[PDB]
């Protein structure tokens, strides 16, 4: 279809080596969580169990495209 | 001599070779036969 | 020779195969049928 030309295209020329703006300016990463559990608190080994959803989002200019879905939804595979 | 011998003959065996496929794929069930040497029995928790 | 015939079969499955996308990605939803057998419910 026209998703695996996205993606290709996407990944061709790809350096995941370097973040977006390596030499031009910091990248703003949007974190949020969401607390599924806070396990327990045990004083013993001064500790305690947690359980997230970590989200980040930043933007990478390497990753734009034009079509006319917005956007792509994927799995770990990427 | 005996050695590269014995390589090119590997090289053959595994040379379109697929490792997804069964003996016998397609055909009658392939047997396997099984052994156990069993080295210690550790520790039966009730 | 039996066996090649079944990896021409899994090999042309596999041609142009992109594991990133959804069954129906851009028509239907994708449908998931779902069972459990428990061989043990355990402690």
């Amino acid at each position: 279809g026209d998703v695996t030309v996205i993606l290709n295209n996407l990944l061709e020329g790809y350096d995941n080596k370097l973040r977006p703006d390596i030499g031009v300016k910091p990248t703003l990463i949007h974190t949020d969580m969401y607390v599924n559990s806070i396990g327990p608190v045990n004083a013993i080994n001064m500790e305690y169990t947690i359980d997230i959803f970590f989200a980040q989002t930043w933007y990478d200019r390497r990753l734009k495209f034009n079509s006319t879905i917005k956007v792509l939804r994927l799995n770990s595979n990427m | 001599s005996n050695m590269s011998l014995v390589k090119e003959t590997v090289d053959r065996l595994l040379k379109g070779y697929d490792i997804r496929l069964r003996p016998d794929f397609g055909g009658p069930p392939v047997a396997v036969g099984m052994n156990i040497d069993i080295a210690s029995i550790d520790m039966v928790s009730e | 020779d039996n066996t090649t015939v079944f990896t021409r079969i899994l090999d042309r499955l596999l041609d142009g195969y992109d594991n990133r996308l959804r069954p129906g990605l851009g028509e239907r939803v994708t449908e998931v049928k779902t069972d459990i057998f428990v061989t043990s419910f355990g402690p």
